[PDB]
């Protein structure tokens, strides 16, 4: 039931990714071409992580991945 | 958390013969390894998400980067997709990066996540053609990298400053709309929960607050009103180590405090508090103490008055973990 539920999440998130999908202004590309360290409100939503919370970053980079990403193939994680 | 439901832990295979220098991008015996064994089979991804030191020189950064670059091409087939993470900053020459990117790759695209802080120059580079087809010494290569053009370099920073605004604009949207709702959560935090992770604030209050529970309004009260009498009573009894220790200890207290409060009943002893919070910073005062009833007694309050008000400041590794227990009590508690 575990692994239904997942696969049931899985399946219902796709018109819209978890309310994380992205917008134009976000993505750019090189050929068709100030803030300040201190600051720290993004944490506030960082709240699902003992050891890393870095995992919310995955989930937006998420629709990109299954858009140009073979399924098929193997994967390799540097760092 | 899941009980090997989908058998993760069986599908981690980590690259490692035992010497500590084969683990490092830069050296060439991890480039050595992973060719080794990784030549037989068929990657599709490989994403690198770099430590982002602040000690390391540009020159380290574009090494490192090149190195990627030739293990991707090493033991990357073909459709084979290269992500990867920068942190440009104000210097000038920091565009090499960029030109590198575009020299080795034919479809590079940037992007603003809004997940990620909105304060800082973090992006994220997607590749996925390969281009060149001669491999070459990182000297030659890094002595052979150049700025790019003015004018796609001002368009890119008015790009990253108008995407970081906007990002900035939908977090605090989001953190409002998140601390007025019911008790729902976000549908990013219940698929997170779905896959398994779980809740860090009562972690992040054990290890940091020393609170067993933050629930518990009762025994965190008697928790401070014990603090406080035995710092007053040290504090008078007089060291440098000792008074930070104690004052440490205090803010700690106060801190459990505002946190489980603001979980019960659903507003901060003191409104100023998060403010301060967020410059990074936490003050505690007389007016602070006469403010909420029967916390303390007329003498704590005229032994306080003694020091008047105490401000810690910590470091951004605790800043964000004061982040982090803060929009747990505001995410999680009663509206």
């Amino acid at each position: 039931i575990n692994d239904n539920c997942n696969k049931d999440n899985k399946g219902n998130k796709i018109n819209n990714f978890w309310g994380l999908a992205l917008k134009n202004y976000q993505v750019l590309k090189i050929r068709s071409i100030l803030p300040q360290g201190g600051n720290y409100l993004s944490h506030q939503l960082r709240l699902f992580g003992i050891n890393s919370t870095s995992c919310l970053k995955a989930l937006e980079l998420s629709q990109i991945l299954m858009k140009e990403v073979n399924k098929d193939k193997d994967r390799l994680f540097l760092g | 958390k899941l009980g090997n439901v989908t058998q993760i832990l069986n599908r981690v295979k980590v690259l490692f013969n035992g010497n500590p220098n084969s683990t490092w991008i830069g050296n060439m015996e991890c480039e050595s390894l992973i060719w080794s064994e990784l030549n037989d089979k068929s990657i599709g991804l490989v994403h690198c998400d770099m430590e982002g030191a602040i000690g390391k020189s540009e020159e380290t950064v574009l090494h490192e980067h090149y190195s990627v670059i030739r293990i991707t091409y090493l033991i990357g087939d073909d459709d084979v997709v290269l992500v990867s993470k920068i942190i440009p900053t104000i210097t000038p020459n920091w565009s090499r990066i960029l030109y590198l990117y575009k020299l080795y790759w034919k479809d590079v695209s940037i992007i603003s996540l809004k997940t990620s802080n909105p304060a800082s120059t973090e992006l994220y580079l997607i590749s996925k053609d390969a281009y060149c087809t001669i491999m070459e010494p990182s000297e030659v290569v890094l002595s052979k990298l150049k700025r790019l053009s003015l004018l796609e370099e001002n368009n890119l920073l008015k790009w990253i400053i108008l995407s970081k605004k906007r990002n900035n604009e939908w977090l605090h949207h989001e953190i409002k709309e998140g601390e007025r709702d019911y008790g729902v959560m976000r549908p990013y935090h219940m698929a997170l929960q779905i896959f398994g992770f779980q809740i860090n604030l009562n972690h992040l209050a054990k290890e940091f607050l020393s609170t067993p529970d933050l629930t518990n309004i009762n025994n965190i009260i008697q928790s401070f009103q014990r603090t406080i009498k035995d710092v007053l009573f040290e504090w008078i009894n007089i060291n440098k180590g000792k008074l930070r220790l104690l004052s440490r200890r205090l803010v700690l207290s106060w801190i459990s405090l505002s946190l489980s409060t603001r979980l019960l009943t659903g507003r901060f002893p003191d409104e100023k508090f998060e403010h301060r919070a967020q410059t990074g910073y936490v003050s505690l005062a007389d007016t602070d103490l006469e403010s909420l009833k029967l916390l303390s007694k007329n003498i704590i309050k005229n032994y306080r008055e003694c020091i008047g008000s105490i401000s810690y400041w910590f470091l951004t590794k605790e800043v964000k973990i004061l982040m982090k227990l803060i929009g747990g009590a505001k995410l999680l508690g009663i509206p």
